[PDB]
């Protein structure tokens, strides 16, 4: 149950850094990997979960792995199509090929889908989902922090705004962070609810013991843990631009 | 070479035979532990892994049980896959058809009472089994009952919000399907595996299936010459199916009756009768079957270990 969770020291000793690879660079990696799935995700179709679970089969993915040996641009289409099977929301092969294609390559234009390049990329990725499958596992059930979300506003009786923000905040908590191979699903939404709360200037009112509101939520989650983790991904969402605009209060 | 951790090469187990559809029985060769190879048939698969070993592999990871076939893991090949299974030495068709294989009524106490407990449990996760029949019932060298085989399940949900579940209908084998199912319904439940059950039951005496038809047409009517005919009365709303009347049904309940030869205890033939019930909904479920006074009388439920 710990298999899929990792230190600091973890994190900064990845297969990346192995090769070469600066912290920030392979970070950078990830966010575009992140970028790509959502981008094929969305024009594939599928919805925010399957995205989701692809970008998670990714970050894992890269914890064994190394990127100079597996490029985000080949691992995150096979990654999303085992996701949209696994999902439920299935999506045939070809189709998530032209539309890898179209994201990667907008000028170029599909080759003949009889010419043995095209064949040869459609067996690539058949090959890199099985890769995929075996480094992860077969382990291919996720949790995401968003499950937690829904739960715990209505726990704090939320405003709908609030509500949605939190959610924001959980879809780029896994395109900015590494959370998800450190912390647990329900702290991450915990993270997530609190820096909602802080950016909306909302207050959840002390329980009537004296009790904080997350403590019914993940009983492991400290204030300290909540300010650094919230000031982290905050800092990130800073870097990302257009990123904020999309939930600030412009009136 | 690419790095692996968590996919194992099957070339640590030894094969021995084939069982069974590829099933190897196996051999840790460290540790001599028996185990059941099944390997992902790839036949075509023209995209990619197969959503189906998806669906039954995320299936038995979550069902982890006494009486539930246990995946140890899963192994790759350096391209194919196999499923592990922990090995069980029989299974139920073997047995049933093995004369020289005797059972007293409280060994059969036990099995049903273990059979209903699997099913109890996955059904509390909700989980459909959907191929309900002895060849998937298990048993172990040392008595323990599994269920096996979910190549078939399927997850089932509380289907509110007005908005009927449109489950598939051509499911669980002929002999061992349920009536919603020949009708075509496709808003089912957990009490499709519980009338197989039934077929099983009744199968630990007549060592044979009760009910053997050529067609679906043919499944129906030799189902009502035991169970009686399909009418308002005895199953309220039975109307709402277009196929009730134009599927030339017979207007025409000797269940108890065809029966009595081969199981004689009474508590018996009565939990046999309310599993083979018709309205699916007046079928009696897991929780009160288990309960049922036939599993709560003087010839208790005894270990099989002996035989």
């Amino acid at each position: 149950n710990k298999r899929w969770y990792f230190t600091r020291e973890q994190l900064e000793n990845s297969p990346s850094r192995r090769f070469g690879v600066d912290p920030d660079k392979e970070l950078s990696y990830r966010q575009q990997a992140a970028n790509l799935l959502q981008d094929m995700g969305q024009r594939l179709n599928v919805s925010q979960l399957t995205i989701n679970t692809a970008i998670v089969y990714m970050h894992r993915f890269y914890m064994i792995q190394s990127f100079t040996r597996f490029p985000g641009n080949s691992v995150a289409p096979a990654a999303l199509f085992l996701a949209a099977k696994v999902e439920g929301q299935p999506k045939k092969l070809e189709h998530v090929i032209k539309v890898a294609h179209t994201c990667l390559h907008p000028q170029e234009s599909l080759p003949d889908t009889r010419s043995e390049a095209y064949l040869q990329q459609v067996q690539d990725l058949v090959i890199l989902e099985s890769i995929i499958l075996q480094t992860l596992g077969f382990e291919l059930t996720i949790d995401h922090p968003h499950t937690h979300v829904v739960k715990c506003t209505q726990l704090v009786r939320a405003s709908k705004d609030l509500a949605q923000t939190s959610y924001f905040m959980a879809t780029n908590s896994l395109h900015l962070t590494t959370f998800s191979l450190q912390y647990t699903p329900p702290v991450v939404a915990c993270v997530c609810i609190h820096l909602a709360c802080k950016w909306s200037n909302w207050e959840i009112p002390v329980s009537t013991d004296g009790k904080h509101w997350w403590e019914y939520v993940d009983a492991t989650v400290t204030l300290e843990l909540l300010d650094e983790l919230t000031h982290e991904l905050l800092q990130i969402l800073e870097k990302t631009p257009n990123r904020l605009k999309r939930i600030w209060n412009w009136r | 070479s690419v790095e692996c951790p968590f996919c194992d090469e099957v070339s640590k187990y030894e094969k021995l035979a084939k069982i069974g559809g590829e099933v190897f029985k196996a051999r840790h060769r460290k540790t001599g532990q028996k185990v059941a190879l099944k390997k992902v048939l790839m036949e075509n698969e023209k995209e990619g892994f197969p959503i189906t070993a998806l669906r039954e592999i995320k299936i038995l990871q979550l069902l982890k049980h006494e009486n539930v076939v246990n995946l140890i893991e899963i192994c790759r090949t350096k391209g194919s896959i196999y499923l592990v299974f922990d090995f069980c030495e029989h299974d139920l068709a073997g047995l049933l058809s093995n004369v020289l294989v005797k059972f007293t009524l409280s060994e059969i106490k036990r099995v049903m009472q273990m059979l209903l407990n699997g099913l109890y449990y996955i059904h509390r996760n909700k989980i459909l089994h959907r191929d309900m029949k002895a060849a998937n019932v298990l048993i172990t060298r040392d008595g323990v009952l599994k269920l096996a085989d979910f190549g078939l399940a399927r997850a089932f949900s509380l289907a509110k919000n007005s908005q009927p579940n449109r489950y598939t209908n051509r499911v669980v084998t002929l002999w061992y399907r349920p009536p919603e199912l020949l009708l075509g319904e496709r808003d089912y439940g957990p009490p499709i595996d519980l009338w197989g059950a039934g077929c099983i039951m009744a199968e630990m005496w007549t060592r044979s299936p009760i009910m053997q038809g050529n067609t679906e047409q043919h499944q129906l009517a030799l189902i009502s010459q035991l169970c009686g005919s399909i009418t308002p009365e005895v199953w309220p709303n039975v109307d709402n199916y277009e196929l009730y009347e134009k599927l030339e049904l017979v207007k025409g309940r000797k269940v108890k009756d065809r029966l009595k030869a081969y199981v004689r205890d009474p508590y018996a033939l009565d939990l046999i009768d309310k599993l083979l019930v018709l309205d699916p909904a007046q079928r009696i479920d897991s929780d009160d079957a288990l309960n049922h006074d036939f599993f709560w009388s003087d010839p208790m439920p005894s270990d099989l270990k002996g035989m």
